[PDB]
């Protein structure tokens, strides 16, 4: 009842039954309590849960955007770039973009 | 906390385009009210008709209003019905008004005269929103029939089902009298094209014969009717309530409401009862209004998990209350539900 870890411990075995992932299963798997995280957007199968993502990596490690021209990648920076830059959360903000 | 329209309609919309799932329907008083013939509403609400017996008719009604209203909160025509009724079950019942009795047989008399001749308004033309509906219902050959329940009085379904002429069969059979059956609707073998329709409160061209104690259906006579909510005769009510828990128990079983309050007793009970014995069973309650006026609804939805309920500003899923995400969802109203519904048909 602690988290939702990566890696196994035990593998299973013949017969055991499979089930289907829940949206309460999907808000534990992609959910955390960190206060680092921040949503971005949502999830494609069911629209309730946010995206959380780091923003530490994020800016830290490096960052990459890339696609077609059509696929409009305009817009998803923009709304990064909005999202990262918000006053009310993130007053000392500090982007420089080479357009 | 949140949820989204778009997903939920989307939903709505591929859970209607499967065939195999059995299809119903649920029209309450909330549909007629929602269509204008004239500037007043072509039919009102149960708060309309108790205004217009309140201001149409005096002192023993007051009297009788006030003796309801003693351990009761503001009625319903069907609760002043029932307690006449109850008062006509004990024949020497005048001493409680003081009004020596044989004249409440008359006021209930006036009262159904009145009401069996302000509901009858007929149908206007065809872009009535039950039209659509009738369109729709035959637009695709579903190897299972959709039915329908009613809990109007008036005649709107008929006259819309049949300005399109489509297969139909309410339980009576007949030309002349329209005698009642039973056992044609206990063996349930009739072919997968005609449609089912079924009055759970009773509607205004149904006549009491008397004498050998016979019901049956036709032209609607002067005075005679049956009006009753549920009556307590030693019957139509209990095989057709037995009709729709048979139907809640089918396998994928999809039940859509739309213009009911929820302020009913026996089919709460009855709907709660369908969905926690079968758990695939699913019901789609709509609603046009905020979702706090609905107490016995809130309850239900917090105790059966397969019951979606949507209102206007709030809506309810699997035992969580949530919020629109940015009133919304303009689909608890009759004309957005019908128009959703002739699009869909195409």
């Amino acid at each position: 009842k602690k988290e939702f870890e990566r890696g196994v411990s035990q593998y299973p075995t013949i017969g055991d039954k499979v089930h289907i992932v829940t949206e309460p299963d999907l808000k534990k798997i992609y959910g955390t309590q960190n206060k680092k995280y921040i949503s971005l957007g949502n999830i494609a199968s069911v629209d309730s849960i946010p995206a959380l993502v780091n923003i530490d990596t994020l800016v830290t490690r490096h960052s990459a955007v890339l696609g077609s021209t059509g696929s409009g990648k305009s817009t998803t920076v923009t709304s990064i770039l909005q999202r990262i830059s918000d006053m009310s959360q993130f007053p000392s903000a500090r982007i420089i973009v080479f357009d | 906390s949140y949820y989204d329209t778009t997903q939920q309609l989307s939903l709505l919309k591929h859970v209607l385009s499967e065939d195999k799932r059995p299809i119903a329907f649920i029209i309450a008083a909330g549909c007629p009210v929602s269509i204008r013939h004239n500037d007043a509403p072509l039919i009102p609400d149960v708060a309309g008709l108790t205004r217009k017996i309140s201001d149409s008719f005096d002192s023993l009604l007051m009297k009788i209003i006030q003796n309801l209203k003693t351990t009761i909160p503001n009625p319903t025509i069907e609760d002043i019905l029932s307690y006449i009724r109850l008062l006509q079950q004990i024949p020497m019942s005048g001493k409680i008004h003081d009004v020596e009795n044989s004249v409440i047989n008359a006021l209930e008399e006036s009262i159904c005269e009145l009401i069996e001749e302000e509901v009858n308004v007929d149908l206007p033309g065809n872009a009535t929103p039950y039209h659509k509906i009738a369109a729709w219902i035959n637009s695709i050959n579903r190897e299972h029939q959709v039915e329908i329940f009613t809990t109007n009085y008036d005649l709107l379904m008929e006259q819309a089902l049949e300005e399109l002429n489509v297969p139909y069969f309410d339980g009576f059979v007949g030309s002349k009298r329209a005698f009642f059956d039973i056992r044609t609707i206990e063996e349930n073998k009739l072919p997968s094209r005609w449609s089912k329709l079924w009055k759970l409160h009773g509607s205004i061209n149904w006549q009491l014969d008397k004498q050998t104690q016979t019901i049956w259906r036709g032209t609607p006579s002067k005075g005679c009717s049956l009006i009753h909510p549920s009556h307590l005769k030693y019957m139509p009510y209990l095989v057709m309530m037995d009709q729709l828990k048979l139907f809640l128990n089918q396998p994928s079983a999809i039940l859509i409401t739309c213009g009911y309050s929820y302020k009913d007793q026996h089919i709460n009970e009855v709907l709660s009862q369908g969905l926690q014995t079968n758990p695939n069973a699913l019901i789609y309650g709509l609603q046009y209004d905020v979702l706090e006026n609905y107490q016995e609804a809130k309850d239900m939805a917090l105790k059966r998990s397969n019951l979606i309920l949507l209102a206007k500003d709030r809506a309810i899923i699997g035992k969580k209350e949530g919020e629109w995400k940015p009133l919304f969802f303009k689909l608890g109203d009759f004309q957005h539900l019908a128009s959703f519904l002739e699009e869909i048909s195409q």
